[PDB]
RNA sequence: GGAUGUGUCGUCGCAUAGACAGCCAGGAGGUUGGCUUAGAAGCAGCCACCCUUCAAAGAGUGCGUAAUAGCUCACUGGUC
RNA sequence: UCCCAAAAUGUAACGGAGGCGCCCAAAGGUCACCUCAAGACGGUUGGAAAUCGUCUGUAGAGCGCAAAGGUAGAAGGUGG
C-alpha cells in the first residue's frame, strides 16, 4: 500500500514530522483499486472494512484523505 | 458536615480526627469545630465554590461557602478552615479554575498548551448559581497562542474581576 | 545557581517553612520534608537529571535558589580570620518547602522525574499534587 | 550472586523472598540473583 | 537506602448477575504501521497508535537476532 | 559608624563591612524667602542623561566627607 501511495501523490519517502511537514492528498477512487488488488489480504468484511482499514495507512504515513460524509 | 462544638478549647478534637473552621458574614460569627474526616472528604469536591450544609449540634441549618483554609506544612494536612456564610443575592466575589478541553493546536504541532493562571477570579459571583468551574477552549492556540480574561465565555451574568488582557493559558513552544 | 552580586558572607539558623506554597506553576510538585542546606550544585545534579527524563517540555520549576555564600578551610592554620567567601552557594531549604514540580507530563512520567532528583538530595521528599488554594 | 545493600525486582519474575534473616530475589535469570547479605 | 516481618488506622480498586492466583485452549487480518537507517518487521531512536472482524485479540509488556524468527503479556471461554 | 549585641544599657574574637588625624569666613549668628529625585508628553546646537516648558511627585533628593539616626511647617536651597 505505502509504495502504490507512494506512486499516487507522488510521494518520494515516507516522514518523520507527519504531524509538522506531513507529505500530501487524494481521493477515495484511488482507495477503490487499492482494496481491488489487496483484497485477497483484506479481511474485509464488506468494503467499508478495507475502505476505512485503509484509511489510517494512509493516515499514518502522511496522507490526508479527501471527503467522506455529510455536508 | 454536623459540626457540633465551637469553644475556644480544641483538646476535645485535636487528638480526635476534628478539624476546627469558623463561619460569618457579618451578624454570626459562631465559634466553631467540625470534624477531621468529613470536611477532609468534603472540600475535596465543592472546593471554594461550594456551599454545603452546616446543622450544627442542635439543628440550624446554615449556608456557607469555603473562604480560606490554612493547613500545616510538612504534614499536607489542613489545620483550620474559615466559612463565609452564603448570601442570597450577592456573597462578595469567588475563586473558579480555569479549565482546558479537547486538544489543542499547538500540542500535536510541535509544542505544549500552559496554564498561566490556574484558578481565575472574577467580580461578583452571584450567590445561588456561582460556576463550580470553568472549562476553556485550547484548541485553536498554536505556537505562541495566548488567551485571557477579556476571551473566556463567562456563564450568563458574571464578571470578571481578573484584567482582560491578562493571560490565563498559553501554548508554550517544544523544548 | 550563584547569585549575581551582593554583600559576601553569612551565618546558620533554623525553624519550619515559611514561604514554600505548594501548588503553582504546575500540577505536579517535590516537596522538601528536612532542614538543610541544598547546594547549587546538588541543584543542577537534579534539574539535570530531569531534564533528561523529560524529552522536552521544560515544565520544570526550580523554586529554591542560592541565596547564602559558605566559606573553608585555607588549607588548616587558624590564625588569620575570614576565610574562602568562595566555597560554595547555598540554599537553605526547610520542611514542607517546593524545591519542585513539573508540568504537563503524565503522573508517572514525573513520579520519576522526581524519584531520580530525590536521589541526589541531601534530605527526604515526598511528591505533592493539588487542592492547593491559598493565595493567587 | 549480587550482594547490593539496595535489592528490589528487575524485572516480572524476581521473586523477592526472606529466608532465614536475610532479604532475597530469586528471579528466572541469574543475573538477578540479588541478596542483601 | 531496601524489603509479601508483624501490630493499628486511611485510599482507591476491582469484581457470585461467579473475578485473583493456578489450569486447557486462543491470539488476530492491514502492517516488516510511516519515519531512520548497511538493515531494525509490537521491543536501538523520530511520529502516531487508526481501520476491520469479533467472544476476543493493544500498531503493543520483556526476553531473543545482524533484522528474522521463536518464546509469553494485556483482551477472550470453560473448571472451581 | 553599621552588624554581631540575644528589642534598656553594656558585652569578646587575628568575627563581618566602612570612614577620621579634616574642612568652612563663612559650610557660621541672625533676619527674609524658595523647595527636591525622578518619569511622562512637547520642544533648538541638542538627541542617552543634560537646558526650557507642562502634569504626576512624602521626598523615591539634598545635607562638605564613613555610616546610622534625623530632617520639607527644613537640619534642604538663596540674599541682607
Amino acid at each position: 500500500m505505502s509504495y502504490l501511495i507512494r506512486k499516487a501523490a507522488g510521494i518520494g519517502k515516507g516522514s518523520s514530522t507527519p504531524n509538522k511537514a506531513k507529505v500530501g492528498k487524494l481521493n477515495w477512487d484511488q482507495v477503490l483499486e487499492i482494496a481491488k488488488t489487496k483484497m485477497p489480504d483484506l479481511n474485509a468484511g464488506s468494503v467499508e472494512a478495507a475502505a476505512n482499514t485503509v484509511a489510517g495507512t494512509a493516515r499514518s504515513m502522511g496522507v490526508t484523505v479527501e471527503g467522506g460524509p455529510n455536508a | 458536615m454536623e459540626l457540633t462544638a465551637k469553644p475556644r478549647t480544641p483538646k476535645q478534637k485535636l487528638d480526635e480526627s476534628m478539624i476546627a473552621a469558623v463561619a460569618y458574614n457579618k451578624e454570626n460569627n459562631v465559634s466553631f469545630a467540625l470534624d477531621r474526616k468529613a470536611f477532609d472528604r468534603a472540600f475535596r469536591q465543592q472546593s471554594t465554590t461550594g456551599l454545603f450544609d452546616i446543622t450544627v449540634e442542635g439543628g440550624e441549618t446554615f449556608p456557607a461557602l469555603v473562604k480560606a483554609v490554612q493547613m500545616d506544612k510538612r504534614k499536607r494536612a489542613p489545620i483550620h478552615v474559615d466559612f463565609y456564610m452564603v448570601t442570597y443575592g450577592e456573597p462578595v466575589e469567588v475563586s473558579v479554575p480555569v479549565h482546558t478541553t479537547g486538544r489543542s493546536q499547538g500540542e500535536v504541532q510541535g509544542g505544549l498548551v500552559d496554564i498561566v493562571v490556574h484558578n481565575l477570579q472574577i467580580v461578583a459571583p452571584g450567590p445561588r448559581r456561582i460556576p463550580q468551574e470553568l472549562v476553556v477552549d485550547v484548541t485553536k492556540m498554536n505556537i505562541g497562542d495566548h488567551i485571557t480574561a477579556g476571551d473566556i465565555k463567562l456563564p450568563e451574568g458574571c464578571t470578571l474581576a481578573a484584567d482582560p488582557e491578562l493571560t490565563v493559558v498559553s501554548v508554550l513552544p517544544p523544548r | 545557581k550563584r547569585t549575581k552580586f551582593r554583600k559576601q558572607f553569612r551565618g546558620r539558623m533554623t525553624g519550619d517553612a515559611k514561604g514554600g506554597d505548594y501548588v503553582a506553576f504546575g500540577d505536579y510538585g517535590l516537596i522538601a520534608m528536612e532542614p538543610a542546606w541544598i547546594k547549587s550544585n546538588q541543584i543542577e545534579a537534579c534539574r539535570i537529571v530531569m531534564s533528561r527524563h523529560f524529552r522536552r517540555g521544560g515544565k520544570i520549576y526550580i523554586r529554591i535558589f542560592p541565596d547564602k555564600p559558605v566559606t573553608k578551610k585555607p588549607a588548616e592554620t587558624r590564625m588569620g580570620k575570614g576565610k574562602g567567601a568562595v566555597e560554595y552557594w547555598v540554599s537553605v531549604v526547610k520542611p514542607g518547602r517546593v524545591m519542585f514540580e513539573v508540568a504537563g507530563v503524565t503522573e508517572e512520567q514525573a513520579k520519576e522525574a522526581f524519584r531520580l532528583a530525590g536521589h541526589k538530595l541531601p534530605i527526604q521528599t515526598k511528591m505533592v499534587k493539588r487542592e492547593v488554594y491559598d493565595e493567587a | 550472586m549480587k550482594v547490593r545493600s539496595s535489592v528490589k525486582k528487575m524485572c516480572d519474575n524476581c521473586k523477592v523472598v526472606r529466608r532465614h534473616g536475610r532479604v532475597l530475589v530469586i528471579c528466572s535469570n541469574v543475573k538477578h540473583k540479588q541478596r542483601q547479605g
